[PDB]
Formats: structure tokens, sequence, C-alpha cells
């Protein structure tokens, strides 16, 4: 009301295990999962809004070695504030220049703002093709 | 400050980088403008990559971002910085 998105709610789900290339991924099918590991950590946490949430995701993946190898120095000291990360050139859209979170059903239609199974992490390119 | 990278000395754009490379800003849309204004200024081809997905072996160092832009300038017959 204005906005499903900007209403509080607790961070849900079990997401699913990734591995090196989960960053790859977002830029094919349906987007790439939250990882468990994320998931484990925001699990019951109460925010405030979906964009709080998605800063919460960003300093996780931030902290996490797995996750956070291989995003270069300048996309570290990003995700270290919280911010998107930056995608490859290829898969930028105009002034979206970072990874988006998608709803995989979309709230408009009943899906859980958030439930971290109905959440992925994709490219601005692979978002507007995923639409 | 900022028109062209011929408004720019090095030492500035070396500034702009590290500012860039640190995410020295108060908000991811601040950071997303400097990253396009950079891209804008440097007109490589590569665009933001040259900050976050850097060739194998190039140094992706804000010194590092600074002379390869200033290599493929000279190399594609561009302009350079001030002075
Ligand atoms: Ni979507």
């Amino acid at each position: 009301m204005e906005s499903k998105r900007n209403k509080p709610g607790k961070a849900t789900g079990k997401g699913k295990p990734v591995g090196d290339k989960w960053l790859d991924d977002a830029g094919k099918d349906s987007g790439a999962p939250i990882p468990d590991r994320i998931a484990d950590k925001l699990r019951d946490k109460e925010f405030k809004s979906f964009d709080d949430f998605r800063k919460a995701v960003w300093e996780e993946v931030s902290k996490d070695p797995e996750l956070s190898k291989n995003l270069n120095p300048s996309n570290k000291s990003s995700v270290s504030k919280g911010y998107s990360p930056f995608t490859p050139k290829n898969q930028q859209v105009g002034g979206r220049k970072v990874y988006e979170l998608h709803h995989d059903k979309p709230i408009s239609q009943g899906g859980e703002v958030y439930d971290m199974d109905n959440i992925r992490v994709t490219t601005p390119k692979r978002h507007i093709d995923i639409h | 400050l900022k028109a062209s990278i011929s408004d720019y000395t090095e030492a500035e754009f070396l500034q702009l980088v590290t500012t860039i490379c640190n995410a020295d800003t108060s908000s991811e849309e601040e950071l997303v403008k400097l990253v396009t204004h950079f891209e804008e200024m440097t007109e490589h081809p590569s665009g933001s990559d040259l900050i976050y997905y850097p060739k194998e072996g190039d140094d992706d160092s804000p010194s590092g971002i600074v002379n390869t832009v200033q290599q493929w300038r000279a190399a594609n017959g561009k302009s350079g910085f001030k002075q």
C-alpha cells in the first residue's frame, strides 16, 4: 500500500547450495538462488523494507569467503557498504549496472516479499529478459 | 572538474578512480553515477569492466587503472590528461 515492499517482515526460506559460479548463473534462466549460507544468516531477522533486506544480503555476501572470493577488490568495497555489486558490462542495461533481486513469483501476484526461496539474484540483462 | 578526460589532470583522475575503487560514496546511486562518468570520460570499450572485471594480469589497483586508461587513449588516437 503505496508498495508492499516497504512493509516490514521476517526473512524465511532455505535458499540452495551454490558454488564458485554463483553470480554467473544470475545471468541465466530465472537467476541464481539466494545461497543457503546467506539464508542461514538472515532467516528470522525482521526487515523494515525489501531495500533493507537487499542491503543485508550484500553485506552478508561481503563477509562470505566463498561468495566473495572473486568479486574483485572494487566489488568487495561496494558490497561491504551493502551496495549491490556491479555486473560485467555485457549484462548491464542503461543506468542498471548492478545485480538485481527478483521475485520468482511476483509480489503483485501474491509472491512473498522476504521468502528467500522466492528470491533470485539476476543481472539487469537477465531480469528484463526474464519478463 | 569533469567535461571530458582532457579536463582531468592525471592526479585528479587517479583521485576519481580511488574513490570508485573504495566505494567512498554516500549511496549506491552516487557510486553508479561515478562509474558512469568514468566510462564516459575514458570512452573505453570495456566500460565498467576496467574497474570490476579486469583482464588476467591487469593491475586493477587505482594506479593500475589510470595507467591502463592512459595507455589505451594514447594508443587509440584520443586526447590524454590535462597539461
Ligand atoms: Ni522480477
